[PDB]
């Protein structure tokens, strides 16, 4: 499916579904983004957690 | 407080080059290779002529499998960049249809867009510039060539979208 994120000065993007790092890896660089200097999000999940686990749910992304 | 907020959207074919022009002005590089936008938004803060802009753009999906929530997209944003590539004479006959949708949506004969011709830097142009010339000259708007690649004339088709915003 699809589930949409934040990003910082008020952007954001969305991506479809694995790793959620490998999942949102290629539109965190297109946006200006390094994977290790940030994490999802108001409460953190892992990097390795899996992508299509929080389908329908929006997420958010701070450094 | 002395700067304006100007909420851009790009649209246009599948394979014309939104991202590409986009993510040109946004970071000074041309992504040489092809990841198809879902839905992106970038911000960024420029000095045209002599007032600070903050421009908020979207990037929407060519594809119609996912601009089905194109009136979304098109219902918030205050200016439009309508993509063709210049060897992609099917994206050039579909920015009649986009142009509809945007005059639909918005409900005017006149509203802020440029038409952009872009993959400049290409030879054997199916479109010629005089027939984007005479449809710009149709709707009433501007036509600039542009190149991703090149960063041909890319600063000026946008700034001159602020313009054609700044100046309604
Ligand atoms: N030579 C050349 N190639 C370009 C130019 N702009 C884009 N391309 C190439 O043509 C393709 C267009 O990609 P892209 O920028 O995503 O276009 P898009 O319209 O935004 N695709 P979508 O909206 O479906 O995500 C890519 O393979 C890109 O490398 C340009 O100005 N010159
Ligand atoms: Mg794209």
């Amino acid at each position: 499916n699809t589930i949409r994120v934040l990003l910082p000065n008020q952007e954001w993007t969305v991506v479809k579904v694995m790793s959620l790092h490998d999942s949102l890896m290629k539109a965190l660089k297109r946006h200006g983004l390094q994977p290790e200097s940030s994490a999802v999000f108001k409460a953190r999940l892992d990097w390795n957690t899996d992508a299509a686990s929080l389908i329908g749910e929006e997420l958010q992304v701070d450094f | 407080d002395p700067m304006t907020e100007y909420k851009l959207v790009v649209v246009g074919a599948v394979g014309v080059g939104k991202s590409a022009l986009t993510i040109q002005l946004i970071q000074n590089h041309f992504v040489d290779e092809y990841d198809p936008t879902i839905e992106d938004s970038y911000r960024k803060q420029v000095v045209i002529d002599g007032e600070t802009c903050l421009l908020d753009i979207l990037d929407t999906a060519g594809q119609e499998e996912y601009s089905a929530m194109r009136d979304q997209y098109m219902r918030t944003g205050e200016g439009f960049l309508c993509v063709f590539a210049i060897n992609n004479t099917k994206s050039f006959e579909d920015i009649h249809q986009y142009r509809e949708q945007i005059k639909r949506v918005k409900d005017s004969d006149d509203v802020p867009m440029v038409l952009v011709g872009n993959k400049c830097d290409l030879a054997a142009r199916t479109v010629e510039s005089r027939q984007a010339q005479d449809l710009a000259r149709s709707y009433g708007i501007p036509y600039i060539e542009t190149s991703a690649k090149t960063r041909q004339g890319v600063e000026d088709a946008f700034y001159t979208l602020v313009r054609e915003i700044r100046q309604h």
